[PDB]
Order: C-alpha cells, then structure tokens, then sequence
C-alpha cells in the first residue's frame, strides 16, 4: 500500500503569509494526489484533485502542484478561516490512502483571556457534588495557568482543564477548568477563587466568589 | 445541492454488530459508487469499504482490516448505503463516515459523520447544570453563561443555543473523561452584558445513545 507522508504535521504561520504543506508518497503516483481541509468538528472537504485542479467554489488563494512523489498544497496569504487540518490522498493505486495530516496554525497579536467564575448550581448541589468552573475566554497564545484556592490554600487533584481548538474566525483558544468537590467538602469553606496568568496579563488574574451571596 | 446524512452510530460491546445508514440526495444515486470512510485520533482517515453501481454488480470492497467482518450494502430505491459490522473490536471506535468516490478518484462528497463507540461499559446519560451569569462572569460589557453537561456514556453530546438561533460566541469544549468512566462538558457563551435579564438564553443538549433532549434555561 502507498504510504503518504505529510511533514511537518504542525505548521505555525502569520497572517498573510504564504503557506506549502507537504506530501510525500512512498511510491510513483503520478498526478493522482487529491487535497482536503477538515475545519474543528467539520467534515473533510475536497480542495485540489489530481495535484493541482482546483475545484469549483475553492478560494483563488489555495493551489497545488508536483507530480511523481512530491507534492504541495499553497496557500496564497493566509487568513484566519483557513485554520484546518490538511489532509491529502492518492488514487494512483488501490486501496486508496491518505497522509496524516499537516495543522495550520495561524498566528495573532497576544490577547489576555477574560476570565469567569461560576459557582455549582442550586441544582447540582442537591445530589451532593458541587462543580465550580472557570473560564479563560478568547486568549493567545494557548499557554496558561490555572490555580484553585480555597480559602486561600492551593487546591490539587480535583480539578481538570480542557481546551478548544484554535478558532478560525479570531484565532484565539478558549479553557475550561473544573473543580468539583463533594457538597460536604464544599459547604465546609466560604472563598473559592480561580487565579489565571497567561502573557497577555501584566499580573496573575483573580476571580471568586464567597459561597452563598 | 449535495448532502449525504449518516446515522446509526452509538456504543455497542467488543464482538458486538452494529449497522449505520446513510441517505443521499442531489444526485444520481444509482450512478454512484458510495463509501464509508473513518476517522480516529490514532490512524487518521481510514477508506472502509465502497460498493459500486448495480450496472457492474454491485460490487463491494474492503479495508484489509474489516474484511470478513463488514458487509457493505446499497438500496437504490431509497437512496440508501448501508454498513453492517460485526464482531467488533475496540480499534473500530471512530467517527466513521459515508462518502461519495468519484469512480475511483476523489471522495468528492462526505456526510457529517457517526460515532461508533466500541467498549464494555454502559450507556449513561447526563445531567445538565446552568452555569449562571453574574457579576463574577461579567468582565465589562460582556458576560458569560453557560452550561455544564455532567457525567455521560459515550461520546458524543450536541449542544446548541436558543435552537441554534445562537452560535456567535459559542464555545463547546472538547469533553474530559473522569476517573468514574464518565465524560463531563460544558459550553459557554459570551454575551453583552446588558442582554442579562432581557434576552433568554436556553441551551439544547442532546445526547442520541440515551435519548436525552434537553433543554435548560440559564438564568442570572
């Protein structure tokens, strides 16, 4: 079978910049390499057939080119909706294959996340747990730090963070983290407080709430 | 216009069998030479299986890998590709989804993908919480609400805002497994400020494996 070979997996650029992504294939597939661009929880979509055919309702900006084992997919200045996973796949030979995939990143100035605190709903804590989530919204670059105190002592274990994928249309990040407790633990102290640093913020970021006001 | 729908997906047991769907419109559909095609972190989009036209038998092909084991099929009147699995193992886990190939070339129309989730534990739907806004989430002009989306199996959950009248701002992060076996998630929304108290927010959860739709109301 024809191994595709997509290196780097990981590309970075500024805004505006031209961008190539690589694919290799371990065997002669002649013209036969087609493109596609998957977008966060989208489906792939067919950009580029038979290495450098273009299809209808593609940007003028995307192009490719090579042929034999060589291939490259362009984009012509890059704009923050173009942030996807690139994919490309042979139909030289059966069974048809695809590389793994090259991620585009696209840079952006440093933006500070806006931070929110959210206590355990009324709801939660009647079945005995008490989630308390904090969010660091629209920020770059991803890099963060998020501490729990409460009542001013550092909270480890029992919390865990998740993150989201670049957004195309601002190219930030967004995090979530939660702290869940039981309603025991939780009842027992008044002061939750989420701290966040990240480059964008001169000094570390707090927010919080007193349980019960 | 073009569009494939898949449907199907869900939890079943290792060795267990499981038939996904898929209906086509927008083009000739006896034509065609349709395909299922899955995705997972691990091995990347993977071809499956593709059956041809009836006018050159309708004939079916396999991935090394499910041959033997899935059995492609077609129904011309309807409109309709079929994939049934059996004997499945947790390496199937995976978005897996129908696409057109266009007479051994380009896959050139994809659906929107169905989730198969290989695995011994049970099905468990979740609890939904308000994250409410207050001032504590209000950074200027701009607040945030959301919602919390607790303790399910498996993967995965939909959550829209005001029925999908609402998705700038929008933020569904990627679920986290527990130490329970549980996926917990929560999706945000920033909002002005001014908006608290007079627009109604509601997020749509739904989660297909347990047949939870539910709607919250996320208030102040």
């Amino acid at each position: 079978d024809i191994l595709l070979t997509q290196s780097p997996a990981i590309l970075s650029v500024s805004p505006g910049e031209r961008v190539s992504f690589s694919c290799r294939a371990s065997q002669f597939v002649g013209s036969s390499i087609h493109w596609y661009q998957q977008r966060t929880n989208g489906s792939p979509r067919l950009l580029i057939k038979y290495a450098s055919e273009s299809m209808s309702g593609i940007p003028s900006r995307f192009s490719g080119s090579g042929s034999g084992t060589d291939f490259t997919l362009s984009i012509n200045t890059v704009e923050s909706e173009d942030i996807a996973d690139y994919y490309c796949q042979q139909s030289h030979s059966w069974p048809f294959t695809f590389g793994s995939g090259t991620n585009l990143e696209v840079k952006r100035t440093v933006a500070a996340p806006s931070v929110f605190i959210f206590p355990p709903s009324d709801e939660q804590l009647k079945s005995g747990t008490a989630s308390v989530v904090c969010l660091l919204n629209n920020f770059y670059p991803r890099e963060a730090k998020v501490q729990w105190k409460v009542d001013n002592a550092l909270q480890s274990g029992n919390s865990q963070e998740s993150v989201t994928e670049q957004d195309s249309k601002d190219s930030t990040y967004s995090l979530s983290s939660t702290l869940t407790l039981s309603k025991a633990d939780y009842e027992k102290h008044k002061v939750y407080a989420c701290e966040v640093t990240h480059q964008g913020l001169s000094s570390p970021v707090t927010k919080s709430f007193n349980r019960g006001e | 216009e073009v569009k494939l729908e898949e449907s199907g997906g869900g939890l079943v047991q290792p060795g267990g069998s499981m038939k996904l769907s898929c209906v086509a419109s927008g083009f000739i559909f006896s034509n065609h030479w349709m395909n299922w095609v899955r995705q997972s972190p691990e091995k990347g989009l993977e071809w499956v299986a593709e059956i041809r036209s009836k006018s050159i038998n309708s004939a079916t092909h396999y991935a090394e890998s499910v041959k033997g084991r899935f059995t492609i099929s077609r129904d011309d009147s309807k409109s309709a590709v079929y994939l049934q699995m059996t004997d499945l193992r947790t390496e199937d886990t995976g978005v897996y989804y129908c696409s057109r190939n266009y007479y051994g070339s380009t896959y050139d129309y994809w659906g929107q993908g169905t989730t198969l989730t290989v695995s011994s534990a049970s099905t468990k739907g979740p609890s939904v919480f308000p994250l409410a806004p207050s001032s504590k989430s209000t950074s200027g002009g701009t607040a945030a609400l959301g919602c919390l989306v607790k303790d399910y199996f498996p993967e995965p959950v939909t959550v829209s805002w005001n029925s999908g009248a609402l998705t700038s701002g929008v933020h569904t992060f990627p679920a986290v497994l527990q130490s329970s076996g549980l996926y917990s998630l929560s999706s945000v929304v920033t909002v002005p400020s001014s908006s608290l108290g007079t627009q109604t927010y509601i997020c749509n959860v739904n989660h297909k494996p347990s047949n939870t739709k539910v709607d919250k109301k996320v208030e102040p």
